[PDB]
């Protein structure tokens, strides 16, 4: 499911992954390349930054637990938006 | 001259420019736009309340060719931006009579 | 086959858009934009200081039609947005030499 | 008639636009738009890491014209945007075949 | 006097009323229907969300009130606003 | 360096004036004339409004450093921004 949001500065961003229930990660389409986890649960909306490095690093966990629990589409999907963005 | 104008899913870009860029194709223009058609947006829950999302995001890429290279540059773009799900949106080609460069004056061919 | 595109008061799009779609017109495309004309801004007042707003917000419905359907469109968009009252907006119309629909490479009328 | 279509830098845009009204072109419609092309960004820095903005700032002003003022509004731009380094923008010519005004329904010449 | 926002996630918002000096409500024109609280006199913009029923009960409210004042001519507009939206 | 923001009432900003490391000096294209001061290093995004005969002073104090410094240049870049913008 295709999740964008604006950011003031950066302009539109693409979730990458859904972190948990309360939080996204997101990615900059115009520019290469920031990363903000972003609260789902807040008025005021907040753009924490990510680091790149670290930002690979939580995917490829995911990566991991998606094919541990048999979860092969949302894998593939999520293979796919890695390859893409890193 | 002719505008070629795409509306694709918005994390298509990154595809839709490299594809561009390789073919020789160097300057575009993307509008943040909403579309309404065939695609539903998931009928999502916020406040533990139902609402759906009528008018999906998309971006509409925008770039002038000549002539000849209209099939080219659709056929780089439909492979880039393509997913095989309803939404992969839409291709419209419409005339262009006159091209300028601001910062020179130079015009048509030489103005893209 | 034509675009038709709407610059409309924004909090017209869904009458616009039921009445589209009451003609059978399922696809639409918009974008925010920003009009300078006739109408004005009015005057206000934020940290007890004067300012105008010089270019209003508005929205461009874009909708690809055939060109016997040019007319039914124009007429149902006119009396969704009308309100009579200066700023209503402008419809144009332009020529689209054809459609591409990305997911299957289909053409023109088979594509919208 | 035709549709005058200028990318132009925003900061530019009170410039353009009071060139336009002196020359009598009272209405005009502005989007926001990212441009790729030869200028680049500035490849900066945020959290002490690099990266560099790809698609860059710009305002498309549109503005529907008679044939015969199409030159006049091009020269208009064209002075009051420039700056002589690259990513000046471009203007862009094409047809309209009809315009209506919603609040009316006056059409053509009538309608702008 | 129409009067938008933007929303970051939901995008554009269009006021459907003034519910005094500092406070605004909003409701999404790209969504079917989503419905905020904004504050004027705020540095952060915080949307703060309000359910349907209760816009509803709002609006009822002020259309009350209006033609209780004979306030006609903002009474019919917000009579339009309303039939439009619910 | 041409920088802008998103507001989201007032829309498209630009910046007028690089304050410091952390806050840069904000005009709206869309209405004249509004100002912001907006911090750089700060996960929300807050909108300092800033008066126009402020902003005016506050500009004419970084040109008058800025010939001091001969950072001409500079200089003339914002000069003309001071022109088109006062
Ligand atoms: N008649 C039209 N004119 C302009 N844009 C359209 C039209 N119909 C659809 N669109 C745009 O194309 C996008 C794709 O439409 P949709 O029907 O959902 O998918 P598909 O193109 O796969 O059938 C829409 O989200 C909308 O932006
Ligand atoms: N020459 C033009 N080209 C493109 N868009 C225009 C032109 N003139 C006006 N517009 C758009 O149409 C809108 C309505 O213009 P305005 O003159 O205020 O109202 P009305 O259409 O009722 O006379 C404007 O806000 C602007 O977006
Ligand atoms: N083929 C094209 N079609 C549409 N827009 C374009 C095209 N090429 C460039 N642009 C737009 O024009 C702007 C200026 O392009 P650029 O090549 O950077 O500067 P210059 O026009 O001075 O050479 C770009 O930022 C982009 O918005």
């Amino acid at each position: 499911s295709e999740t964008y949001i604006n950011h003031p500065t950066w302009g539109l961003l693409y979730r990458i992954c859904m972190v948990d229930e309360s939080q996204d990660l997101f990615t900059t389409l115009y520019a290469q390349r920031l990363f903000f986890l972003v609260g789902n649960d807040i008025k005021a909306i907040k753009f924490q930054p990510i680091g790149r490095t670290e930002a690979r690093m939580l995917l490829e966990n995911r990566l991991r637990n998606l094919r541990r629990n048999g979860q092969s589409q949302e894998y593939d999907q999520l293979q796919s938006v890695f390859q893409r963005t890193f | 001259m002719k505008k070629v104008e795409a509306i694709i899913r918005p994390f298509k870009l990154d595809e839709v420019k490299i594809a561009l860029v390789n073919a020789g194709i160097v300057g575009m223009t993307v509008s943040e736009v909403r579309g309404f058609g065939r695609q539903k947006g998931q009928t999502e829950r916020y406040r533990g309340s139902e609402y759906t999302v009528e008018f999906l995001q998309k971006l509409k890429v925008e770039i002038v060719v000549e002539d000849n290279q209209v099939d080219m540059v659709v056929d780089k773009i439909i492979a880039a931006a393509r997913t095989g799900e309803i939404g992969d949106g839409k291709i419209f080609i419409s005339p262009v009579e006159q091209v300028i460069r601001i910062r020179t004056g130079e015009k048509n061919t030489e103005a893209v």
